[PDB]
């Protein structure tokens, strides 16, 4: 995945 | 045959998690897609942590998380601060904070 | 000689300490000051060794969550130090009092 | 030899899907899994009380999601449902 | 008994100095010794109840993690 | 058709008279007092059901209550819902 | 059949131990609650009913009233040392804070002779 | 809406403050009194509606504020029926 | 009179008192349109809405008597936002 909300992306 | 992590897409144990759900005394029927939904809202959230601990740790030249980049992750990230605000991690210590008034010059 | 200024060795101490997960409270003294303040509820309980580990953990957390709350008050009254009363000013908005 | 059940296993498999040279000490993994119990419980209870409101007497995924919009702050709630309601959809379908 | 006194001077400078403190009056070292006292005794009374009740003699961290959970203290590393 | 709705405002201006026998309670006041009445249900079902499960049991016995009452009710108060319940549940037992 | 006693009855209590256990049983609090839970969970309702009560009533003597309304309650809670720590959290309707006396003011100002 | 958060005037907040014991109040001590009953009742709200919501219904009860208020600590007697 | 006398005789009226401090019709527009941003075209029992009050004014009594002690603490007599924002600090809500 390694795709989370901007903020952690 | 395919187990219902699998079916699901899921990594955590969705049928763990539907034993758990009807075994904690929380209701008298655990739907079919609740077990489902917990154990994919439980692997986003430690997804999420694990991912902020692991590049925090990385930061500081390791390859291996250790609880003091959990808390580092934990703590700097508002929505895991408010989520787990009044928890506290062993051997986690605090954020490096000096208030500008204790400095110098 | 040489002798740093009041205010350098604290602000080392400080980033000292601050990095470095570990507990600060004496281990042994701080185990028997807990049977000592166990032995007040049932006489003759063993404590396993994990179990004041965790007291010590949750302890150091929670003192060390309050004086950084008590430096805020200390720093609210123009005053560097802190002294009791901020603790106090502390505890009271916490609602501990 | 207390066969219990840690998460230590499926912890560790989101970790590496995450970072897959990153390990994690027996400490962490021991938080880890200290922390999904809590969410666990946390969720758990939620959803039992929602229910339990509606005087319904099952929890289903959507108590479940209810009760994961009332604790998450927002955009961790945003995604917590999305991440639910894909996996939920995926079941159905297979 | 009274060893209370274990909790030290250097120790209760140390803990105030991870808490950003970096000076501290005369008079902060009886008050702490009195708080972390007090805390102390209700974490541990928490913990004997529930020993006692799973009529154990040894007061398990699991019950000490219990004990801390009451009171909003979630301690992680333990057990939960 | 009719919608009925249950509260404790028979057994709390009964334990009122009882108590207080020429002091009312208005209706308002009744209805904080069943709210309290509720709430300390709550708290005191939830901590015996914790603390059984936390003993690997799946029933909530008088002993988790007691132990919950202890837990719950602070200082010099806890005592006597402990012994109210003790000598409730002696004079229950023995078939009076 | 024999006469039907009821469970408040036989302990002595007044607030009810039936619709206690009835609450417990389909609470889903556990799986099968115990035949005793019900009864102390019942008896400590009361006492801590019958205190606070007790506490009401006091206060509505001392403030010359015969029907107790949330200020009489609101009094008793955060009079008394163990009712607060166990309703800090606790916000009750149409209540009020501990209040302060207005003597103070005549021995320091009051309005002078100018103008009177 | 035409700021409705501005219908909490300067004699509400200082009769409020004047309940907690405030001797003397500023000026700006207003601004910071509506914007934190502003995010208080943010949050509350925000809790009710989500408790209504999931019940399907259109209007939002007094047991969902009870409920929502004690989410929050803030449990509130005087509404549970 | 100066700053010394008629706030001390609203604090005892208010305090003995236990009526609203608000307005009610203010505060239900006020709810109202918070509520606005969650659903569309929603409604509100009146009970509900006096329990929101009832929370929010007791909410604000706590406050302000935590930054009346904040106040103390500075030797100052008048509450200033700071007062406010450390409470709310130490309380855990804006950290």
């Amino acid at each position: 995945r390694k795709s989370m909300r901007q903020s952690t992306a | 045959a395919k187990s219902r992590s699998s079916r699901a897409g899921l990594q955590f144990p969705v049928g763990r998690v539907h034993r758990l759900l009807r075994k904690g005394n929380y209701a008298e029927r655990v739907g079919a897609g609740a077990p489902v939904y917990l154990a994919a809202v439980l692997e986003y959230l430690t997804a999420e942590i694990l991912e902020l601990a692991g590049n925090a740790a990385r930061d500081n030249k390791k390859t291996r998380i250790i609880p003091r980049h959990l808390q580092l992750a934990i703590r700097n990230d508002e929505e895991l601060n408010k989520l787990l605000g009044r928890v506290t991690i062993a051997q986690g210590g605090v954020l490096p904070n000096i208030q500008a008034v204790l400095l110098p010059k | 000689p040489h002798r740093y200024r009041p205010g350098t060795v604290a602000l080392r101490e400080i980033r000292r300490y601050q990095k470095s997960t570990e507990l600060l409270i004496r281990k042994l003294p701080f185990q028997r000051l807990v049977r000592e303040i166990a032995q007040d509820f049932k006489t003759d309980l063993r404590f396993q060794s994990s179990a004041v580990m965790a007291l010590q953990e949750a302890c150091e957390a929670y003192l060390v969550g309050l004086f950084e709350d008590t430096n805020l008050c200390a720093i609210h009254a123009k005053r560097v130090t802190i002294m009791p009363k901020d603790i106090q000013l502390a505890r009271r908005i916490r609602g501990e009092r | 030899r207390s066969r219990k059940e840690s998460y230590s296993v499926y912890v560790y498999k989101v970790l590496k899907q995450v970072h897959p040279d990153t390990g994690i000490s027996s400490k962490a993994m021991g938080i880890m899994n200290s922390f999904v119990n809590d969410i666990f419980e946390r969720i758990a209870g939620e959803a039992s009380r929602l229910a339990h409101y509606n005087k319904r007497s099952t929890i289903t995924s959507r108590e479940i999601q209810t009760a994961v919009r009332l604790l998450l702050p927002g955009e961790l709630a945003k995604h917590a449902v999305s991440e639910g309601t894909k996996a939920v959809t995926k079941y159905t379908s297979s | 008994r009274d060893n209370i006194q274990g909790i030290t001077k250097p120790a209760i400078r140390r803990l105030a100095r991870r808490g950003g403190v970096k000076r501290i009056s005369g008079l902060i070292y009886e008050e702490t010794r009195g708080v972390l006292k007090v805390f102390l005794e209700n974490v541990i009374r928490d913990a004997v109840t529930y020993t006692e009740h799973a009529k154990r003699k040894t007061v398990t961290a699991m019950d000490v993690v219990y004990a801390l959970k009451r009171q909003g203290r979630t301690l992680y590393g333990f057990g939960g």
